[PDB]
This record gives structure tokens, sequence and C-alpha cells, in this order.
RNA sequence: AAUGCGCAGAUACCGGGAGGAACGCCGAUGGCGAAGGCAGCCACCUGGUCCACCCGUGACGCUGAGGCGCGAAAGCGUGGGGAGCAAACCGGAUUAGAUACCCGGGUAGUCCACGCCCUAAACGAUGCGCGCUAGGUCUCUGGGUCUCCUGGGGGCCGAAGCUAACGCGUUAAGCGCGCCGCCUGGGGAGUACGGCCGCAAGGCUGAAACUCAAAGGAAUUGACGGGGGCCCGCACAAGCGGUGGAGCAUGU
């Protein structure tokens, strides 16, 4: 990106939901571009939401990403002596895309032995503020901050 | 430009060896204490230098600060 | 325990650090606070950050004393000068005045070597 | 970062005191001086200078080997002084080492008086005097009929002209005349010797053997810089998957 700005891509809406922020989430859990696999995962995470909570699976989705994308982080950075853990804004697209990363990663360390499973579980604890995932948020903010010292350098 | 107010305008007919007149000698001071540049005495060449010498005796006298205290920083 | 109500703080500035005294209106010391006294070892002390919590410190300790209102002097061209001002104005003390008041000689001693550049 | 200082209470803050040193702003595009150099304020003593009047003397002028005086800093002698700063030195760091740069200390010294020393990138790297040869513009300081004219001084631009070029160009490096000083390829060498001077440190004068084919000045085109400015590239950053471990395949 020396020359221009670069624009997100706009990803074609959900089958299902209608939702962007969706088939955002799907295309993470997506790999070696299996995105039926992917689908197949995620609408079943939905119907394992929908068995223990009577919610609607799309507003406990979007509870567990807004709950878990951070309003700081830190950036490395230098003049001399060593790299400076600079506090920073998480500008709003990151937040999106930093959620729903980590969701998917904090998804495929439970010990559930399938996933869906493991993305319902995630997808829930996620909601109740709980389930590590929520970790890398706190413990990232945290991490950030906590060198408040060096935040002057704002951009 | 760089054209706002002037001193010796705003003055009159002063003499300026004058050095126990102060009404008039402590306009040609800074916000502090501080003699004021010709840019902004607007003064000759010849004119400040005298400027200096009385302004100078002047603080001797214990009429005239030697400096001062930024308010409002 | 004095209750003073109004008083001076002088804020010294300093690349180094910077410290914080505060005062009854005749330049007696209240309480105090640096970057050190905050918890900072050695350089952090005067990062802009370290000033504010410095100020803030120095005022709640002296909203003990019932302290409403402070002055403030400020002495010093360091960085988190005006972090330290800032923080005062934001401590809930009313800032009655700022004045900057750092000395200088009319050329007097012969500065250390780190401080003559040229001529 | 440490050394260092601090509970024998420091740092910050207020009041009182002692001292040594240097004078902020005004302040430079400034001024003065033969040069070195000269800046708080007051007084005394004292040197140079510029202008107006066109009053006096009547070629009394210029330059100047020797001589004599002056001469930043450092350095020396005898007393005095000693705040800050600081060779040497003593420590802390850094580093491969660090007899350095950075950090905490610190003696001579830096200040005064008197007496020496006499050097320098003591530089405009441009000896002094006089006469001549377009202008423009900025500035310091006189005088006059005061839109401007006329002197002295400091800058910039430029006529002619000069210069190897860069540049200089009424403040010549132009055109000329007078006088002094100095140069004659590089190294050996500002050495040796001799003299003279100095308390010393050293200074002034100043070679040769031997040795080289160069040493130099200015500019040109490049390349380069841990110089600037502008800008690119999956160059980093942001990402997603790898290699580096395993077994095997293939190349070395
Ligand atoms: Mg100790
Ligand atoms: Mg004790
Ligand atoms: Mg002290
Ligand atoms: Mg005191
Ligand atoms: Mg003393
Ligand atoms: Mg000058
Ligand atoms: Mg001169
Ligand atoms: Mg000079
Ligand atoms: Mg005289
Ligand atoms: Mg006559
Ligand atoms: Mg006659
Ligand atoms: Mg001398
Ligand atoms: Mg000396
Ligand atoms: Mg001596
Ligand atoms: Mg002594
Ligand atoms: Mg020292
Ligand atoms: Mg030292
Ligand atoms: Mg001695
Ligand atoms: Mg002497
Ligand atoms: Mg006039
Ligand atoms: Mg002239
Ligand atoms: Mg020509
Ligand atoms: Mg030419
Ligand atoms: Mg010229
Ligand atoms: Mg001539
Ligand atoms: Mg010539
Ligand atoms: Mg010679
Ligand atoms: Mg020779
Ligand atoms: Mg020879
Ligand atoms: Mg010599
Ligand atoms: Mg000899
Ligand atoms: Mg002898
Ligand atoms: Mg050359
Ligand atoms: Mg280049
Ligand atoms: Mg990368
Ligand atoms: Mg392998």
């Amino acid at each position: 990106a020396r020359r221009r700005r670069a624009e997100v891509r706009q990803l074609q809406p959900d089958l299902v939901y209608g939702d962007v922020l969706v088939t955002a989430f799907i295309n993470k859990i997506m790999r070696d571009g299996k995105k039926n696999l992917a689908a197949r995962i995620f609408y079943d995470a939905c119907k394992i939401i929908q068995e223990k909570t009577g919610q609607e699976p799309l507003k406990v989705f979007k509870q567990a990403v807004e709950n878990v994308k951070p309003r700081m982080e830190v950036r490395s950075r230098r003049v001399g002596g060593a790299n400076y853990q600079v506090p920073m804004e998480v500008s709003p697209r990151r937040q999106q895309s930093l959620a729903l990363r980590w969701l998917v990663q904090a998804a495929n360390q439970r010990p559930e032995r399938r996933a869906a499973v493991r993305i319902a579980h995630e997808l829930m604890d996620a909601a109740e503020g709980k389930g590590g995932a929520v970790k890398k948020k706190e413990d990232v903010e945290r991490m950030a901050e906590a060198n408040r010292a060096y935040a002057h350098y704002r951009w | 430009p760089s054209r706002k107010a002037k001193v010796k305008a705003t003055l009159g007919e002063f003499d300026l060896r004058d050095y126990r007149n102060v009404e008039v000698l402590k306009r040609f001071l800074s916000e502090t204490g501080k003699i004021l540049p010709r840019r902004r005495t607007g003064l000759s060449g010849k004119e400040q230098r005298i400027l200096a010498k009385t302004i100078k005796r002047a603080r001797i006298l214990g009429l005239l600060p030697f400096t001062e205290k930024l308010v409002r920083k | 325990k004095r209750q003073v109500a109004s008083g001076r703080a002088y804020i010294h500035a300093s690349y180094n650090n910077t410290i914080v005294t505060i005062t009854d209106p005749d330049g007696n010391p209240i309480t105090w606070s640096s970057g050190g006294v905050i918890g900072y070892k050695g350089s952090r002390k005067g990062t802009p950050y370290a000033a504010q919590l410095a100020a803030l410190d120095a005022a709640k300790k002296a909203m003990a004393y019932g302290m409403q209102s402070v002055d403030v002097i400020v002495r010093g061209t360091g960085a988190g000068r005006e972090q330290a001002i800032r923080a005062l104005q934001a401590s809930g003390l009313q800032v009655k005045s700022i004045v900057d008041d750092t000395p200088v000689p009319h050329n007097g001693c012969r500065p250390k070597k780190k401080f003559r550049k040229a001529s």
C-alpha cells in the first residue's frame, strides 16, 4: 500500500441470514477453499445455539462478536533503544476482523470432539463474557494501555 | 504582512533620555521585563540605542523591572 | 490536617523527571510528588504519563488537607510540563492561575559542556 | 543504565546570608579599534575618527630594511582568589577491546595584581599610499535648497575589464605609479647545526645528505554518503500458507 489506500472487499451477503458479518465468519472458518464445509459447520452451529437457548442465533452471534473486539492493542515501534509496545486505537474494520479471527481460533482450541459444537460453545461462552477469546481481547487491552507510559505516539 | 500595533505611534513628543518617566518608559518592555525589539518599538537604530541606555538606568533606580513572570501559560 | 483551602502548586518540569510541590500560600510545602514517587524507575519518570499521575497524586494528597484551589507555577522546559498542568485542571482543584517562571541567568555561570552548543 | 547524592532528612518550595564569576532582553543585516580584540550601569582620565566653514601654514608628502612598542588562547614566576566549569587524574557505563565519545567526581587552569612568554585558520588565507574606470539596491553615521542632494563607513547585485576556474568588479582580484615584505617541485623539515632571545616550556633565524615524478589548485562527469528532498517495488507492515525438526525423493 505505498501507492493507493486499498478498499475492503465487499463480500456477498449470507444465504440464510442475509448478513455479511456471517460470510465473514464463514470464510474464516473455511480452510483450503472448501466453503461448503464451512457453511455446514456454521449453520450447524446455529442449530446448536437454538437448542441450548431459546434465542435466535443471529442475535447470539452478533452479541459475542461485539463482545470480543478490542478497543486498544499494541504495535511495536522504535527510534532507538528497543521495540516499544505503543498503545493505540483499534480502527473499526480491524475490530471486526480481530474479533472474527480470535473467535474461530479460540473455537478450535476447545476440547469438543467436532467443530460446530466447538463453534457453538465458543460462540455461546463469548456472549456470556467468559470463555477464552475474550481472554485475547482482555489480555490484549490489559497488556496495551499498561504501556500508557509510551502512548505519546497517537497517530 | 506582520503589521500589528507599533509603539512609536502610541505616544507623542517624549524625551528619550527621561529615565525617571515611567508610565511612558514601561511601554517599551515585554509582557515579561524584556526590552522590546525594534520591530515592535518602531524606533530608529539610534532611537533604540538611547532607549536601552535609559531603560537600563531606569532599572537601576528601581522604577523599571529587570525581569518578570509570564501569566496564564 | 490543616485546612488550607487555597495554596500554590509548583510544577517542576525537566527532561529526566517531573516533580510537583503543593504549598500553603506562603510557599511552605503541604505535600509533593514526582515520577519516582508515583512508581516509575529511571527514565520513564520524565514521560508525560508520569507527570500526569505525579500531579494527580500530589493534588489528591493535598485534597486531604482540604485544599479547594491552587495557583500554578511551572519551571522547567521538560517533557510533560503541560500534562502536569492539564492534570491539575482535571484534578478537581481549581486552578486560579498559571505562571511560567523557569529561572534564567543574565549570563552568569558557565554551563556544563552538554549545554554549551557553540558560540 | 550504573557510579553518585539522600532518614545525620536529600530532591522540590519559602525566607535570610556569604561569595566567586559572567553580564539576559536591547542584539544584527549593527558599531569601534592598526591588529590581537572590544559589549550591565555611573563617574573621571584618555586615543582614533567623520562632517560643515573654506579661516591659517605652504609640498611640511608616501613607503619603510634595522630599532622600539603592541599582540586571542594555552603556558611560566610571585602573591591573592576560587562560585560555576574543567587537561591530568578517580570512578560508572559502552565495547571484541574503549588508555575515547556518554555518566558521576575532580587538581592545575579558568579570575585579580605585578612580571614573563610572542604563538595561531594572528584569515578577507587579499601589505600601505594615491590617481583613474556604468549603475542598482539595502544599511550605519554627518551636512544641505531635505520628492532628494552631498560626505564618511558596512553589505548585496552587477558595466567595462580581469581570472586556470571559482570568483573579483568605486570596500577590485580592473587600469596605473611609488615603496616594503615574501615565493622558485614534493619529502627529508620548521628538523639538524650555529647564533640570538626565554626561568622554563619553547620562540626567531634556518640548512644539507639522501629520496621521489610527482606534489598541487579550480572545475567536469560519474559512483558513493551511517547528506537532503521527492517517489516506487510482497520491501516491510497487515494477513494466509509454508521451509528450518521427522521419514522419504531429488540435487549439492
Ligand atoms: Mg547508599
Ligand atoms: Mg529515622
Ligand atoms: Mg538545593
Ligand atoms: Mg534561597
Ligand atoms: Mg565562599
Ligand atoms: Mg558586524
Ligand atoms: Mg574594520
Ligand atoms: Mg576576528
Ligand atoms: Mg576624543
Ligand atoms: Mg583658505
Ligand atoms: Mg602665503
Ligand atoms: Mg599574549
Ligand atoms: Mg591567559
Ligand atoms: Mg599563574
Ligand atoms: Mg591557594
Ligand atoms: Mg563538574
Ligand atoms: Mg567528565
Ligand atoms: Mg601552580
Ligand atoms: Mg598578566
Ligand atoms: Mg535628516
Ligand atoms: Mg559607500
Ligand atoms: Mg563581463
Ligand atoms: Mg568568467
Ligand atoms: Mg560582485
Ligand atoms: Mg586602488
Ligand atoms: Mg590574482
Ligand atoms: Mg616565510
Ligand atoms: Mg622541500
Ligand atoms: Mg627540496
Ligand atoms: Mg614551531
Ligand atoms: Mg639552535
Ligand atoms: Mg639560557
Ligand atoms: Mg580539488
Ligand atoms: Mg546522492
Ligand atoms: Mg510479513
Ligand atoms: Mg526436513
